[PDB]
RNA sequence: CAAGGAACUCUGCAAAUUAACCCCGUAAGUUAGCGAGAAGGGGUGCUUAUGUAAAAGUAAGCCGCAGUGAAGAACGAGGGG
RNA sequence: AGCGAAAUUCCUAGUCGGGUAAAUUCCGUCCCGCUUGAAUGGUGUAACCAUCUCUUGACUGUCUCGGCUAUAGACUCGGUG
RNA sequence: ACCUCGAUGUCGACUCAUCUCAUCCUCGAGCUGAAGCAGGUUCGAAGGGUUCGGCUGUUCGCCGAUUAAAGAGAUACGUGAGUUGGGUUCAAACCGUCGUGAGACAGGUUGGUCCCUAUCUAUUGUGCCCGUAGGAAGAUUGAAGAGUGUUGCUUCUAGUACGAGAGGACCGAAGCGAGGACACCUCUUAUGCUCCAGUUGUAGCGCCAGCUGCACCGCUGGGUAGUAACGUGUCUAUUAGAUAAACGCUGAAAGCAUCUAAGUGUGAAACUAUCUCAAAGAUUAAUCUUCCCAUUUCGCAAGAAAGUAAGAGCCGUCAAAGACGAUGACGUUGAUAGGUUACAGGUGUAAGCAUAGUGAUAUGUUGAGCUGAGUAAUACUAAUUGCUCGAGGACU
C-alpha cells in the first residue's frame, strides 16, 4: 500500500516538510507498510530550521498508515493521512516535540520514548 | 498409533468473541452422529480401517443391493458410505459422536473438495505474472510464455510430461491440519472448528485428528458480555 | 498453424469415428397416431393429453 | 471479430419481455425460447400475484411493465386485465401460467416452447 | 432430515447484549474501551461521530470519525464486542444510511441533529 | 478499479485531470508585435422579487456529496539542440 | 575572428561545478582542436514546431500487483460452404 | 570450410523456465601464526533460495540502497507458427572525415511495417468403445507415480563461560517476522447492467405530477448472494533406517601403532518413507463386500424361442458440477427447478393524502415502499398415464 518512492508529510518536529519513503530495510520483499516498519527516506522539502539537510539518505518510521488495517482485537482503525518520524538507530526520537495520533500496540517494536513524550496516544 | 475422524457437512462459517480480546473464524459443519458399517481388522484385512455410513432416507429411494447388504448387516439404509484408515479402537455396531473422541482446543485436520472452476489459466492455477501491456505489447498478452526448451535434432524438440501447465482448477480432495475445535452441539448435531473449508457448502468434509501433533491441546474459552442498563 | 502432412483415408475414417450420431427420445400418444416426441407435443396438436395448438 | 452491432443488452431483454407480456395479456399464447419463456415466466407471475389488490399506485407499478396492441390500447388492456384475470386468479396461489416445449424449427432448429395461461 | 441453515441465531446466541444501545449511522457517539496494557484497568472513552451502521447477526460492523489531534481518524468496532461500553452523546438526523463525502468533507464536521 | 504516483521503461507513448461560459489576475524574454487563453484562480441549480427588450445583474429562501449534475470543446512550466 | 568532448573527441565512460540519494545520454565551464572553422556560410537571435532531449507541477491500473463487469466471437446446436 | 543459399531470423529486454557442480548462503565436519568474537582454508553435500533502483539500445559493465546471500554457467551467447523492436541492418537527410567525381564509414545522429483459422507427434485436463471370462453396484490394497521440503530477527538461557579489556559465546526453548504455497469469504476492500437512492435533458402516456426509451448501464453514491484479493487462517516441523565427509572402538597383519583388513558405531537442509493428491488400461489387467440370474432344444457342444429380476441408457429439471460430454441430485411414491407466502439482507421515512408556506421545503401517515443471485415453507407449474439395451456361467 505503501513502498519506495512514497511521497509523505512528517510527524515529529525536525524542520522537515515533504519525504519520500526510498527503501526498505529488514528482509527482501517486504515491499509493504506495516507498523513499526524501519525505512530509510530522503527530504525534498524543508526549512532551514531543520535538524536534518535536504537529500540525506536516514531512517525513520511511519505511524499513520492511509490503508490501515485490521488488529488481533478485531477493530480496523484507518488514517486519513500518512506521516513519519525520522530517528537514528535507535528508539530515542530525533525531533524535539513529538505531535501526532498513534495506536498504544506499537510498543511491540519499542518507541516507548516516543510515547512517553506524546501529546497523547490513541 | 491411532488416527480418529469423521466426515460432516459445512453449513456455514461465522465468528465469535474470545479471550484475549481475539476474533477467530468459525466455520460451521453439520454432524449427524452416524454409526459404524464395518471394521477392517489387522487379524484378516491386514491393515487398520473402519466404513462408516450416513445420510440416511427412507429404505425406498435407496439401491436395492446396497440396501440388502445393509439388512444382511443390519444396519440402516444410508446414501453415502467410506472408509478412515488407522482405525480399529471403535468396534463394529457402535454410534459415533463427537464427544466420544474430540475435545475442545486440540489440533485436528481437514479434507474437503475444493470448489469446481473448470479449465483456466496458468496464472490464476499456479501464481504466474500478467504480460505487459505497456506500449502496445499486441492481443498476444495473457498466456502462459512457451516451453521452449531446445532447439537443434539433439538438445530436446519436444514437450515434457510433467511440464507446469494451465488446466482444471478446483474439484478435488484438498487437506489442511493443525485447525483448532471451537465447540460441538449435541442437540443440533453441529460443530464449529477455525479457519476454513474448501469447496461450496452442502458437501461431505472429512475432519481426522492431526498427524503432526497427536495429543496436543491448548487452553481457549470464551467470555460473556456484562453491558446491563 | 497449416497442415503438415495429408491425412489418409484410414485416418480420415480415424478421425471420423465420432461421427456417429446419437437416437432420439420416443414417446407414446393414446390419442393421436405416429410416436410422438418425449417432452414434446404431438402432431395432432395434443401434449401432455392437452391440446392447445391450432392446426398444424 | 472486432467491433460489431451492440447485441444483446439488459434494456434489449427487458423490452423484449414487455413485449411478450403484453402480447401474452393480449392473447394467451406465445412460441419462443424455453429459456426467454421461463424468463419471462417469472416476470409475468410476479406482475400477476402483483395483480392481486391493484391501487392505482400498483396500477402504475405494473404498468412500468406494459405496452400495447391492436386489439387493445395500454389503459384498455390494464382495466380488462384487471376486470377478468384478478377475480379468476386471485385464489390460486402461483402457478398462473404454463409452458410446453415444442419441437425444433425447420428456419432455426430453435426449441420451441409455448406459454400459454388458464386457470 | 431437513436443515433450517437458521444456525446461524443459534450459535449467535452465545454473545448477546441485554440492553443493546441502538443508533443510527449519523450520530455522534462515545464508546468506552476497556485495556489491559500489562497489568492495569484503563477506561478510555472514544468519542466520535459513527459513519456507517452496518448489520447482519453477530457480525455487526461499523464506523466512526473522531478529529484526534485535529487529524481526523476513522475506526472500525463491532458492536457486541467485550470490555468495550456504549454511550450516546447526541442523536442527530441523516438522509442516507452510507456516507462517503464525510471521508474529505472536513469544514463544518458536526451534522444536523434531529427534531 | 483500496494506496503510491513515472518507480517497468527505448521513451511521461498511451492513458489520465481541466477543457464551455462569465469575472479577477497575469511573470520572464522580447525585433515592442507578442508572449498570453501565461500561470493561477472564484461562480453557473431551483424558487420568490428586483431590474431593461428578454438576459447577463442583484437581495433573500431552499435542497443535493457534488447544479456547461449525461452531452461538446486547450492539462502545463522551466531549459537546451 | 569565432565556436570549442557540439549532431563535430577513436584514444575517452577526460574533467570540473552542478540537477541527479546513486548520471557514459542533461546543463555551464576547462581547451592537446586526429580529420573545427568563416558563403558546402559562420556565432547568436524574440516568436513559431504532428522535431529531439532533459527536470518538475497535477494526473492516474504503465508499473508496484493483480482483479472484476457487459456485448461480439471463440464453446455447444441447426443452415451454409 | 563438413551440414543447411527451391530461407536454420543473427542483440537483447519481458514472461516462462530447465539442469550440472567447479556450492554464494543455508548443513555438517576438518585444519589454522583459530584467547574469545571476528575470522581465513578445505572437504562432502544440489533439499531450498538468491532484491530494487541510477547510467547506458546495449547483455556483459559500474555505482548506490539493501538482503544471510545477490555463485557460475547451460540449453541456436534458451525462449517470436508467447509479446515488442530501442538498436545496429533497404529506400530519406544531417555532422565530421576519407576519396577530385559518382560514392565509404561496427564514427555519431532523427525516422523507418515483425506474415500465421493447429495435420501428426509431444503436452494440461476431458471423456467415449472394449477389456479384466456371468452381469452389475460399491469399497479397497498399493507395484509404479506426482506434489513438497526456505530463511531471518528478538528474548531467556547469560554478560554466563571465555578473555585482564573492549568484546562476547556453543547448544536448546519461546515469541516475532519475510517470502513461498493451500483454501476462505466471518470481519476489510474491488466488482456486483432485470437492485436501490438521488439527479439531468429530450419524446410521449390528451395535461400537472408518476413514468418508461434514449443520452457510457444517462450520470452520481452505495450495495445481496456469488466472483477475487490488498483482508483472513493455516503449513514453514518432528521421527525412524541406511549413509557422504568427519570422528570412533577393539585389533592384528607389520608381537608395538593403527577407524579396517574380520568385527564393531555415530553421522549431514543428501538418500527411503514420514506429510499431500490421484492411482488395477497396474494387460503381471490384483483384492474384498453386497445383490441379481442359473428357467422347453438340435447347433460350428454353444445355448437358440422366452432377452434382469441387478440395472443401465434416451428425455425433463437444475447445479455443488460443468467449454461441451462426463459428473452430483431429483423424476406425481417429487420440494429437483420455477411459482406464491413468510423471513433474512440491501436501499433508506415509497407514492398518495393532509398541515403551514407564493417556493425549493418541513412534518404525520412511515423504518415505510421496493429489492438479481439468499433461507424455508408451498406439488400451484414442469419432470409423461413414456421408450431402447439389459436374464441361462466357455476352457486349464
Amino acid at each position: 500500500m505503501v513502498s519506495f518512492m512514497t511521497r509523505l508529510n512528517v510527524a515529529d518536529n525536525t524542520g522537515a516538510k515533504q519525504v519520500g519513503i526510498i527503501k526498505v530495510l529488514g528482509s527482501t520483499r517486504k515491499r509493504y507498510a506495516f507498523l513499526g516498519d524501519v525505512v530509510v527516506v530522503s527530504v525534498k522539502d524543508a526549512i532551514p530550521s531543520g535538524m536534518v539537510k535536504k537529500g540525506q539518505v536516514l531512517r525513520a518510521v511511519i505511524v499513520r498508515t492511509k490503508k490501515g488495517q485490521q488488529r488481533k482485537d478485531g477493530t480496523h482503525l484507518k488514517f486519513d493521512d500518512n506521516a513519519c518520524v525520522l530517528i537514528k538507530e535507535d528508539k530515542s526520537p530525533r525531533g524535539t516535540r513529538i505531535f501526532g495520533p498513534v495506536a498504544r500496540e506499537l510498543r511491540e517494536r519499542g518507541y516507548n520514548k516516543i510515547l512517553s513524550l506524546a501529546v497523547e496516544v490513541v | 498409533m491411532e488416527i480418529r475422524g469423521i466426515f460432516g457437512v459445512k453449513v456455514g462459517m461465522s465468528q465469535v468473541f474470545t479471550t484475549n480480546n481475539e476474533r477467530l473464524p468459525i466455520t460451521v459443519i453439520y454432524c449427524e452422529p452416524n454409526q459404524v458399517a464395518g471394521v477392517k481388522t489387522e487379524a484378516k484385512d491386514k491393515y487398520s480401517a473402519t466404513l462408516l455410513s450416513f445420510d440416511t432416507v427412507e429404505n425406498k429411494k435407496l439401491n436395492k443391493p446396497q440396501q440388502g447388504f445393509f439388512e444382511k448387516n443390519n444396519l440402516k439404509p444410508t446414501k453415502h458410505l467410506q472408509e478412515i484408515r488407522n482405525m480399529t479402537g471403535f468396534e463394529m455396531g457402535q454410534q459415533i459422536t463427537p464427544q466420544n473422541l474430540f475435545q475442545v482446543g486440540e489440533y485436528v485436520d481437514v479434507s474437503a473438495i475444493s470448489k469446481g472452476r473448470g479449465f483456466t489459466g496458468a496464472i490464476k492455477r499456479w501464481n504466474f505474472k500478467i504480460g505487459p501491456l505497456g506500449h502496445g505489447a499486441g492481443y498476444p498478452h495473457r498466456f502462459q510464455g512457451s516451453v521452449q526448451a531446445g532447439r537443434g535434432g539433439a538438445s530436446a524438440q519436444r514437450v515434457f510430461k510433467g511440464k507446469k501447465m494451465s488446466g482444471h482448477y478446483g474439484h478435488e480432495k484438498v487437506t489442511v491440519q493443525n485447525l483448532r475445535i471451537v465447540g460441538f452441539d449435541e442437540a443440533n448435531m453441529l460443530v464449529l472448528v477455525s479457519g476454513a473449508i474448501a469447496g461450496p457448502e452442502g458437501g461431505v468434509v472429512l475432519i481426522r485428528t492431526a498427524k503432526k501433533k497427536p495429543g496436543v491441546v491448548k487452553p481457549i474459552e470464551l467470555a460473556v458480555q456484562t453491558e446491563k442498563a | 498453424a497449416v497442415q503438415q502432412r495429408r491425412s489418409s483415408k484410414h485416418r480420415r475414417d480415424k478421425r471420423r469415428s465420432h461421427d456417429a450420431l446419437t437416437a432420439q427420445a420416443l414417446s407414446v400418444c393414446q390419442k393421436c397416431g405416429k410416436k410422438k416426441l418425449f417432452h414434446r407435443v404431438c402432431s395432432c396438436g395434443m401434449y401432455g393429453d392437452l391440446r392447445v395448438k391450432k392446426a398444424y | 471479430s472486432y467491433i460489431n452491432k451492440p447485441g444483446k443488452t439488459s434494456a434489449w431483454r427487458v423490452m423484449t419481455v414487455r413485449q411478450q407480456v403484453s402480447a401474452v395479456l393480449a392473447y394467451g399464447k406465445i412460441e419462443t425460447t424455453l429459456k426467454k419463456a421461463k424468463n419471462t415466466q417469472k416476470r409475468l407471475d410476479k406482475l400477476i400475484t402483483l395483480a392481486k389488490v391493484d391501487n392505482f399506485n400498483n396500477r402504475r407499478q405494473v404498468k412500468k411493465w406494459l405496452l400495447n396492441t391492436n386489439l387493445f390500447d395500454v389503459d384498455q388492456l390494464m382495466d380488462h386485465l384487471f376486470s377478468k384475470v384478478a377475480p379468476k386468479y386471485e385464489k390460486t396461489p402461483g402457478g398462473y401460467s404454463r409452458v410446453l416445449k415444442l419441437g425444433p424449427r425447420r428456419g432455426d432448429a430453435t426449441e420451441m416452447a409455448i406459454l400459454q395461461l388458464t386457470d | 432430515k431437513i436443515n433450517k441453515q437458521a444456525l446461524i441465531d443459534l450459535v449467535e446466541q452465545k454473545q448477546l447484549k441485554a440492553y443493546v444501545p441502538e443508533f443510527s449511522a449519523g450520530d455522534e457517539v462515545n464508546v468506552a474501551i476497556k485495556l489491559k496494557e500489562k497489568e492495569k484497568v484503563r477506561i478510555q472513552n472514544f468519542t466520535g461521530t459513527v459513519l456507517r451502521r452496518r448489520g447482519k447477526g453477530i457480525s455487526e460492523t461499523f464506523i466512526v470519525r473522531k478529529t484526534t489531534d485535529g487529524i481526523p481518524i476513522e475506526k472500525n468496532f463491532q458492536i457486541h464486542n467485550p470490555n468495550i461500553s456504549i454511550e450516546l452523546k447526541r442523536r442527530g438526523k441523516v438522509r442516507r444510511a452510507y456516507i462517503s463525502y464525510m471521508r474529505e468533507r472536513s469544514g463544518k464536521a458536526a451534522k444536523i441533529k434531529e427534531r
